[PDB]
């Protein structure tokens, strides 16, 4: 998985060499980031559940088609509805594990590689989880660069739906 | 490869839960203990040849059946191959301690290191006495009091030797 961390190591064990000077550098860096970003994942974890629920509503409240278009892939039914909860949820945690690794690797190796053939595949529209995604960045209710870390590996969930 | 945070975000990514409180709080504890880790990785680091030297000669000093002729380290061949084989496990555990995790070490040194000796020979209990060797010269540096700001680095200390210990037991 990526993390500050794993990439130093990685680029010293290509070479078969020891750590560098500028590869522990580069982990102190991710140490004093870590503050504000674990505060930034503690913080949407604690209110997951709002965030979710909200994230919901302003899908369908977007996209009202998603209530009533027949099919698997619409929230149309009690099951549609929960699978939709449950990928909002999905990203959410996907953001608090970014924020606590110090980069994008989970996210990456969790739901990005592969994305556009399962929203392809399963006649998912991006544009769904990209509503979601806004609705978690401006009601997160974070700030400073708590806000800022969580609002970089949001705006990369979106880029990747893009 | 996993680092110590990464582990976590696995083992939640798995059960699909987010992280609890008692995750989130051993995460800040490494966090804000990190240069205690730094330190041990720059000290062991920067001391690699000495550590691997000291600990070749030991090994040798006690186990002298090594460098008879026919030995599994006689021949300078076979010498430079043994001081090679004592750095690279050296270097993997640096890695380890940078990471907070072996997975490193565990995935791309020790799994089959057992079998790669058993096949070429090399007495798997003899290298393990140079890691323990190689583990007490670490830990004598990484933990020396001098020209240190002074705290406790008992717990890394612990850490450290786990990953030594480890790398020993995986050929032992
Ligand atoms: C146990 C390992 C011994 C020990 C460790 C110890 N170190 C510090 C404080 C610092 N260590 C560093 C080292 C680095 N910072 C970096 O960015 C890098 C990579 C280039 C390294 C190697 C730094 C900058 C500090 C802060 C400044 C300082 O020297 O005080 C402490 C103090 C507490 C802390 O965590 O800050 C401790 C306890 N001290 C001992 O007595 C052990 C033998
Ligand atoms: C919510 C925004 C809208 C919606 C949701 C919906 N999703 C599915 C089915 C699937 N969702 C995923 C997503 C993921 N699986 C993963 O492992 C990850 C990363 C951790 C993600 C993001 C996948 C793979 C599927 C297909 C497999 C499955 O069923 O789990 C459905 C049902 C699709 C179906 O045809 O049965 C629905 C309804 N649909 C809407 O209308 C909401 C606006
Ligand atoms: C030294 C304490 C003991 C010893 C060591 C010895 N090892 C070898 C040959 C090999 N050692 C390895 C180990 C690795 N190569 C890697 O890339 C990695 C990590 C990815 C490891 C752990 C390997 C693969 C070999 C064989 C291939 C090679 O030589 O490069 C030898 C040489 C064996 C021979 O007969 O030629 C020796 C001597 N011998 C002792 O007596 C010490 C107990």
């Amino acid at each position: 998985m990526k993390t500050p961390i794993t990439e130093a190591i990685a680029a010293a064990d290509t070479q078969g060499r020891f750590l560098s000077n500028t590869e522990l550098q580069a982990v102190d860096g991710r140490f004093k980031r870590a503050v504000a970003s674990m505060e930034a994942a503690r913080a949407l974890t604690n209110n997951a559940q709002s965030l979710i629920d909200g994230a919901a509503q302003a899908v369908y409240q977007k996209f009202p088609y998603t209530t009533t278009m027949q099919g698997s892939q619409y929230a149309s039914t009690p099951e549609g509805k929960a699978k939709c909860a449950r990928d909002i949820g999905y990203y959410l945690r996907m953001v608090t594990y970014c924020l606590v690794a110090g980069g994008t690797g989970p996210m990456d190796e969790y739901l990005i590689a592969g994305l556009s053939e399962i929203n392809s595949t399963f006649d998912l529209s991006p544009s769904w989880y990209i509503e979601a995604l806004k609705y978690i960045k401006a009601n997160h209710g974070l700030t400073g660069q708590a806000a800022v870390e969580a609002n970089a590996y949001i705006d990369y969930a979106i880029n990747a739906l893009s | 490869m996993l680092d110590a945070f990464a582990k976590v975000v696995a083992q939640a990514d798995a059960r699909g839960e987010f992280l609890t409180n008692a995750q989130f709080d051993a995460l800040s504890n490494l966090v804000k203990e990190g240069n205690k880790r730094l330190d041990a990785v720059n000290r062991i680091t920067s001391n690699a040849s000495t550590i691997v030297a000291n600990a070749a000669r030991a090994l040798f000093a006690e186990q002298p059946q090594l460098i008879q002729p026919g030995g599994n380290a006689y021949t300078n061949r076979r010498m430079a191959a043994c001081l090679r084989d004592m750095e690279i496990i050296l270097r993997y555990v640096t890695y380890a301690i940078l990471a907070g995790d072996s997975s490193v070490l565990d995935d791309r040194c020790l799994n089959g290191l057992r079998e790669t000796y058993q096949a070429l020979g090399t007495p798997g209990s003899s290298v393990a006495v140079a890691i323990q060797k190689m583990k007490d010269a670490a830990i004598a540096i990484a933990n020396d009091p001098n020209g240190i700001t002074p705290g406790d680095c008992s717990a890394l200390m612990s850490e450290i030797a786990g990953y030594f210990d480890r790398a020993a037991a995986a050929v032992a």
